[PDB]
């Protein structure tokens, strides 16, 4: 898909689409922010000091 | 066609859906730079030292 | 169209979502500037020290 | 979705929407407190000083 | 409309409701000035000290 | 919803917005509640001394 | 209306409930004032001591 | 719901109102019966001495 | 009404309700001061000493 | 319910009325036996001194 | 009525139900004193000693 | 419920009624039972003397 | 009646029935007797010593 | 029921009747064998002697 | 009756059972003497000594 | 049952209560000579001396 | 009768079943004399000694 | 059953009673066996001296 | 009969089926025999010594 | 079932009566040359010397 | 009969099967022998020495 | 079954037949692997000695 | 499937084939990085120093 | 044909799904070649030293 | 299958065998991958000297 | 079947026939390559010292 | 027949079958081969030593 | 015939699959003399050494 591809609407259904879409990028974000935070240098909130070696 | 729309609703539809893809690619650009500043996240040959 | 509304019915609609989803983001961003004076949230490079 | 994308109402239902989206934002708001309250510096109750390092 | 309610008896319903609304906040409101007079619940940078 | 917005009522049956808007508040309560008992300063019955630290 | 009933009927019904309701609260506020006095549930700054 | 409110009752079955309340109530007095039980000052049945600090 | 009975049946039925609880209540506070007389159940300020 | 409110049996069943509450109060009652047998002074069966402290 | 029983019906079924109800409660009494005279079951101040 | 009460069974159904007052009267006294065998005074099996403390 | 034996039938049927719920019992009362002549089950006191 | 109670069996059936005062005596029979069983002083098989204190 | 044989049918049955019943009553006996004679399984107040 | 009540297979049908007779039986056989094996004294394949204690 | 068979074919398969029946008895009886012979399987007052 | 009952199978069906049966002494038989099996003296497979004891 | 077989088919079936039971049983006392031979099954007084 | 008895097959099924035979024969020699396997004797596989004792 | 086959299209079809066994059966004996000497597994007195 | 018997087939399915037979006969040369895997002396893939005595 | 085989999309859904295939290209991925995340030289969050060896 | 597709509209799916395969394929290698310059993913004969 | 056989699709559903034949060789070649990555000489991420012995 | 016994296919299907044939095909070499690298000597990956004894 | 194949596509089938087959046999004949020039997999009496 | 397709249609099926399984196999022999030349994987005698 780009923007000249405004003929994809016509095979996908734009409302599903949006929702699979929606849920698919709030799940991949939250996946990220959780290995961020699985790892020390990456874990803003526990706040380790950057040279974790 | 096997959705429903026509090609001039589907034709504005993805402008919307573009300009709206577009945004959030910036921004997520723009946090992946601020991110980058806070703590590069590509470690040398020695690691994080 | 697919929900039954019309598009005056959507357009009274938008304005009070509008309305309240900027209200809603600004006690967000008001709650987060109150949060950062608390304790910031974004760790320099030698961690909370 | 933006001030001027009123259609996206003839496209999606507003009370099914209004009611996906406040759970979204309640279950989001719970899980960024509880990822507060898990981290020693930003839990408000248990009440650390702020300097954890 | 799709309640089967008529905005007569939606302004009737919403006029209680926000009374009621409003009621709660208000003792919410002050359970939580009664509950930082007991134990404030921000702590400073020394923490509970 | 404000003061003025009457017509969410034509939108959101009162009867059962009304009894989810109940179950979810008592919910949120007792979380809440519960997230206080859990913490020394806060657990009003266990009578910790209010500096923790 | 959606539940049959008659607002007459819905008045006499609201009188019982209320009673009972104000009833109910009056004796809690009682136990709630008797529980104060055997141990009192809101400790000083020094706790349960 | 107030003194003045007693159109409510059309909206709400009373029978079915009045059992789903009684079930609340009830279990809302046993789960604070359970947490002052559970606390060293408020088990009453215990009788540990008040001053538990 | 909506249980059949008819309000002359109610009436009796609950003379009866009445005074079986009344009786029942009555049980009750014997037995709870009778418990009483063997070990009372709110403590002082030592506990069960 | 009072001694006055006879019309109550118009909305409730007697029979399951009487099922329900019997059934609760037998629940109730073997709930508070169950918890005086669970404590040292109020255990009649044990036997225990009255003074557990 | 709603159990297809009459009164005549009724009246005679509750004279044998309450003969055998005290005799169930008369057996159940004399059990609980003959208990008694085994082990009372009441502890005093200092228990079972 | 008393000797007077006969209307009772033009209420209750004698049969089903009599089925579960035994199975309830059987259940309660075999918990009666096992509370007596389950303290050291009152079971009578294992001959505990009377004097438990 | 509900059931579909007649009194007659019903009678007999309780003659039996009370025969031989009789003989069990004096069966088990025997066996009592006996199993109390083997080791008496109810401790004095002291508890079996 | 007594002897002179014939007319119970045009309420309870005599042949469910009987096997379910079978079924229950049965296990009444195995419940009480097996506590004499649980018993020092009457599991007849492990023949303890009789003083068990 | 009830289950379909007749008055002759059942006398002819239960004589049948009753022999069977009787016979293996009687081989239960005589097992049981053989199982005391074997090793008796009523202890004396010492026990199996 | 007695030899003189042959009426009672007017009642009970004779194939199945016989097989329900032979299914308690066998089982009843099978529970008392497991209990015979379960103690040391009338495990007769163990063959423990006769005198346990 | 209720199993589709005449006295005669109930008669035959009788004899044949009968016939079976002690065959297999015999040949257990056989086998429990062998393994008595073999091992005797009810202890004497000292056990496996 | 004796040698003059042939009236049993018209009462019993003769092909499932000797299936029942058939499966009855097959699962009896392995019982028997496996506790010959779980005992020194009579576990011929293991071999143990027939003096146990 | 039952089992749409006739005697003749029957016959023939069990013929062969007789057959190969016997043999069957005979390539099982062989086996037995020969399994024997190696190590006897049936142990004396002391066991496998 | 003998040599003269062909009339077994007019009540029982050839097919699956050879069926049932074979899977019981089958189980039947799997469990005896499983048995076999479990002793030290019998396990020819394992060869352990034949006088285990 | 039961199956869909004639007793010519049995013959042929038990004669191909018949060699399919006869073969694989001939080819497990060879892989027995081959598996014998390779490692004989019928233990003497001894076990595996 | 010998070399003359092919009216077995009459009785049953070809190939319903040699699908079961396939079944089993790999079911057990597969049983018969696994046990020889499973002893010292016949696990040729381990390749211990073959005097595991 | 090349440039020029075109119609292979006579014989597979486009919207299908292309929802099966994002999800097959989503999970690979997630799969590949969190391999990478899982081998010390690799997991580029915790920085280990490239020469693990 | 058995997606409804005709060979135009094939053609021109194709054309866009070629494209974004090459253009995937294409960010593919050159993030494999970044990564290789990160760290190279193929060890030597003595491994990562 | 070779070059010459065509007439395989004739017998096998192209897409269908498409679909299942992709599936196989992912996996196996995932399978395959995987016991790579579970031996020490041939693990590339882990990156062992290949002189594991 | 053997090379002249064509006309098995007119029994079984060919398709069902191969897909099933594939099936156990791949399951057998599968268990057979996870036989082997299930033993010192021929686990390949592995690479011990063919001489394991 | 039972698979709606007629002989001549049996035939042909079974010629491709059987030519796969034997290629797939030989393959594998091959392999087994190589594997055992590469290690023996059938040890003697000493094992693999 | 069973899948809808012609001997033509099947035919070019055929030709584009023949040449994508092709494709595939060299590539795949092509990853494995890579592999081997990376590191072997048919060990000797004395292994990974
Ligand atoms: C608050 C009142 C308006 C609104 C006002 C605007 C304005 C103005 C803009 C957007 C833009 C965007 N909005 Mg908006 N937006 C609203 C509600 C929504 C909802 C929703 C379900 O309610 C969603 C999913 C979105 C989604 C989006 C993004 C896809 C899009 C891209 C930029 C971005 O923020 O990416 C990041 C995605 C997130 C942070 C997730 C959260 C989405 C939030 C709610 C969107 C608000 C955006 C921003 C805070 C408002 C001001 C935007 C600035 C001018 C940049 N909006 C309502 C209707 N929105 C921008 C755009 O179209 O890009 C060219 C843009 O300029
Ligand atoms: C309580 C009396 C009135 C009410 C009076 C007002 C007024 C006045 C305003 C709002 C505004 C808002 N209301 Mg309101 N609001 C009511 C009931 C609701 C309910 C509900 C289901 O009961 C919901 C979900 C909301 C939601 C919202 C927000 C989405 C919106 C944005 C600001 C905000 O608070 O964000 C944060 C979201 C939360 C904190 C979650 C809790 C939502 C609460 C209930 C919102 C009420 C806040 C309001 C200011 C209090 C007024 C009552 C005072 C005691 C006088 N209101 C009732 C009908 N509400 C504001 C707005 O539209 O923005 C431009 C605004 O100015
Ligand atoms: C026992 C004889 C009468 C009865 C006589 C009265 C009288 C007199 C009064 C009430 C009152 C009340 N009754 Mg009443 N009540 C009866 C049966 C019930 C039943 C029931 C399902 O059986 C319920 C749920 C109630 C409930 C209630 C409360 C909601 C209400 C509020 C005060 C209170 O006690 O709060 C606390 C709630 C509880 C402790 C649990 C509720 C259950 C019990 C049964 C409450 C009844 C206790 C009552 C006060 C005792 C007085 C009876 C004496 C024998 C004179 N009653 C029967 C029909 N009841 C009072 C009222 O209406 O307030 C203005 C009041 O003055
Ligand atoms: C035993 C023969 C009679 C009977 C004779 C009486 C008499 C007389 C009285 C009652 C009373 C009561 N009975 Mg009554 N009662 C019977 C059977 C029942 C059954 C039943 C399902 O079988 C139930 C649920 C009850 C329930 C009740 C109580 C609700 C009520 C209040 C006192 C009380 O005991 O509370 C506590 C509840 C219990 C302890 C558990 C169940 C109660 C038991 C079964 C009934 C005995 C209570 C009564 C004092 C016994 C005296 C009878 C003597 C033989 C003279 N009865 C039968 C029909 N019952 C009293 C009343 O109405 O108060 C004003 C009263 O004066
Ligand atoms: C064996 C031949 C007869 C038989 C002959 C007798 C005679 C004679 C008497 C009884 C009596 C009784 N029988 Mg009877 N009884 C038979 C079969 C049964 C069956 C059954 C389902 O097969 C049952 C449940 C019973 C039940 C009963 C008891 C309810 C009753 C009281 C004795 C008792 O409790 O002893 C404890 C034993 C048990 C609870 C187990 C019950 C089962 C056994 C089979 C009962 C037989 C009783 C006894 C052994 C008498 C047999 C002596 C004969 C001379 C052989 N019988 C058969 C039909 N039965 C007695 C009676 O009616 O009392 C007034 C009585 O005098
Ligand atoms: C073996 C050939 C005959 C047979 C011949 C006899 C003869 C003769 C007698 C019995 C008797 C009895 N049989 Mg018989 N019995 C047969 C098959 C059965 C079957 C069955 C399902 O196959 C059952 C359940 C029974 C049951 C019974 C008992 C209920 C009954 C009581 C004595 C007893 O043995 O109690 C103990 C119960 C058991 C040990 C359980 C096992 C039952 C066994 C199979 C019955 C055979 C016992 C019998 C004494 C053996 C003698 C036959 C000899 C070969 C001559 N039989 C067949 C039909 N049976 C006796 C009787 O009626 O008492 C007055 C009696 O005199
Ligand atoms: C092998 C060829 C014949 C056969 C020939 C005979 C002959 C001859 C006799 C029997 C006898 C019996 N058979 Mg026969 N039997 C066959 C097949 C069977 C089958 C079967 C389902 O295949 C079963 C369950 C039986 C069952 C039985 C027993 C119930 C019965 C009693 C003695 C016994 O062995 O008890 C113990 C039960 C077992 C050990 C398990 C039973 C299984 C085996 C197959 C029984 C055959 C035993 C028989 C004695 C072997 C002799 C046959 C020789 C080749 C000559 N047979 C076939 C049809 N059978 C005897 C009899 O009727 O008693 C008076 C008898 O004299
Ligand atoms: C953001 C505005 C446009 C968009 C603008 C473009 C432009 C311009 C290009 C592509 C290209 C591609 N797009 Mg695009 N693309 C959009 C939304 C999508 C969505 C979607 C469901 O929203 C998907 C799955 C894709 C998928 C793809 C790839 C298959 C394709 C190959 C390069 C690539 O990025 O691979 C890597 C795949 C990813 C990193 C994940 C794919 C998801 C993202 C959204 C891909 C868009 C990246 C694109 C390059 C950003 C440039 C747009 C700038 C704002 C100018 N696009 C929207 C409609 N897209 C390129 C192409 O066709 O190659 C010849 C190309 O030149
Ligand atoms: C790659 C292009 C052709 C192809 C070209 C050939 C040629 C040429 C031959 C075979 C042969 C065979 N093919 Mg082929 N084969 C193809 C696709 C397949 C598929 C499939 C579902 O895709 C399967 C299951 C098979 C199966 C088979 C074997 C049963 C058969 C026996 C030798 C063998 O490799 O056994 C071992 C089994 C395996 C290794 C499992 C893997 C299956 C692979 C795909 C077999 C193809 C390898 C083949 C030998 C390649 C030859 C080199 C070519 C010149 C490219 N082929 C495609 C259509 N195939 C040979 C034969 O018939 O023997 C007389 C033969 O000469």
């Amino acid at each position: 898909m780009t923007f000249s591809t405004h003929k994809v609407w016509l095979m996908f259904d734009p409302r599903s689409t949006l929702v699979a879409l929606a849920a698919f990028l709030v799940v991949l974000a939250l996946l990220i922010h959780f290995l961020c935070l699985g790892h020390d240098r990456f874990n803003w909130l526990e706040g380790n000091p950057a040279a974790t070696k | 066609s096997s959705t429903g729309l026509t090609e001039a609703e589907a034709k504005e539809f993805h402008a919307v859906y573009s300009q709206s893809a577009a945004g959030f690619l910036a921004v997520c650009a723009v946090a992946h730079v601020l991110a980058w500043m806070w703590r590069p996240f590509w470690p040398g040959a020695e690691g994080w030292v």
